[PDB]
């Protein structure tokens, strides 16, 4: 389990993220998605 | 766009009917999320592609503070990956089992959150159909997150016939083979509120026949420790007749909810 992913390093990062939320609609909701029709076809 | 190589993988968080969930960090943004990993050949052999598709379609288009977010999704040669909100306090069911029962503040809070999330769903003609503790997660400040949409449906016009959900939560109309509508979620909310307060669901029996009998008779037996307000809300949700159940706005306005809820909305991104 890498360091970031447990104990206080995790706790602090989570707190941080709660109080400084990022723009997920832009950072992720803006990026292309595979067509649902295509999820079981070739990548 | 996304590949698995864009994420640091932390550790596993849970199972799932189709696959494993991992704690993950998107490297670019150092943003902590969860990644649900599904194997394509397993899904095809189980025959569940269409079912998985419909679940993704519903969850990926809902944005509410009490519904677990699906940020995006991607796939490679062998796997499909769902990018999900991380719920730092984890499974609600584990918390109920540890405490036995929740107090009135914690219960009322959760009810206000549930009702707000469900009303968001219903305004979009989405029926959930399997509200229960095991389908709920908790955020950083304990906030309810509806996590699992496995039985959910978009039902813009037609009544439904599918028997679905979980034994102790089934509404009468399901058991009786009637058509159903969004008002099934009202009934399940009522069962949930009782289970939060009592630690067992209201119709618990060792035989499926007896549980079904108790449900269709609405054989509700309130323990004496329950407050009058809590009983009043549960009683108004657990109506035999769907049209007589308290609406979700009615749950959010109920005096027991107003008096006891300590709901806080999470901070949101600011320009
Ligand atoms: C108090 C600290 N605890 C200690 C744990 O050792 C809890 C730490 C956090 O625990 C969890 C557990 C499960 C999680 C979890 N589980 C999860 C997410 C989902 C949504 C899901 O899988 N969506 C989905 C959508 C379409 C198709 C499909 F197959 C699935 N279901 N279950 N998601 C996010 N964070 C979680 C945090």
């Amino acid at each position: 389990i890498p360091a970031w992913a447990s104990g206080n390093l995790l706790t602090q990062a989570i707190r941080q993220q709660y109080y400084k939320p990022i723009d997920v609609d832009r950072m992720y909701g803006t990026i292309d998605s595979p067509k649902l029709e295509e999820l079981f076809n070739k990548s | 766009k996304f590949t698995i190589d864009d994420f640091d993988i932390g550790r596993p968080l849970g199972k799932g009917k189709f696959g494993n969930v991992y704690l993950a960090r998107e490297k670019q943004n150092k943003f902590i999320m969860a990644l649900k990993v599904l194997f394509k050949s397993q899904l095809e052999k189980e025959g569940v592609e269409h079912q998985l598709r419909r679940e993704i379609e519903i969850q990926s288009h809902l944005r509410h503070p009490n519904i677990l977010r699906m940020y995006n999704y991607f796939h490679d040669r062998k796997r499909i990956y769902l990018m999900l909100e991380f719920a730092p306090r984890g499974e609600l069911y584990k918390e109920l089992q540890k405490h036995g029962r929740f107090d009135e503040q914690r219960s009322a809070t959760f009810m206000e959150e549930l009702a707000d999330a469900l009303h968001y769903c219903h305004e979009r003609k989405v029926i959930h159909r399997d509200i229960k503790p095991e389908n709920l997660l908790m955020g950083y400040k304990g906030e309810l997150k509806i996590a699992d949409f496995g039985w959910s449906v978009h039902a813009p016009s037609l009544r439904r016939r599918t028997m679905c959900g979980t034994l102790d939560y089934l509404p009468p109309e399901m058991i009786e083979g009637k058509t159903h509508d969004e008002k099934v979620d009202l009934w399940c909310a009522g069962v949930l509120c009782y289970e939060f307060l009592v630690g067992m669901p209201p119709f618990d029996s060792p035989s499926h026949t007896e549980t079904h009998r108790r449900i269709v008779n609405v054989d509700l037996k309130f323990p004496p420790f329950l407050s009058d307000g809590s009983k009043d809300l549960i009683s108004k949700l657990l109506r035999y007749h769907p049209p007589q159940r308290l609406p979700l706005k009615g749950v959010m306005e109920h005096p027991w909810v107003k008096a006891n809820s300590r709901r806080v909305l999470p901070p949101v991104y600011q320009s």
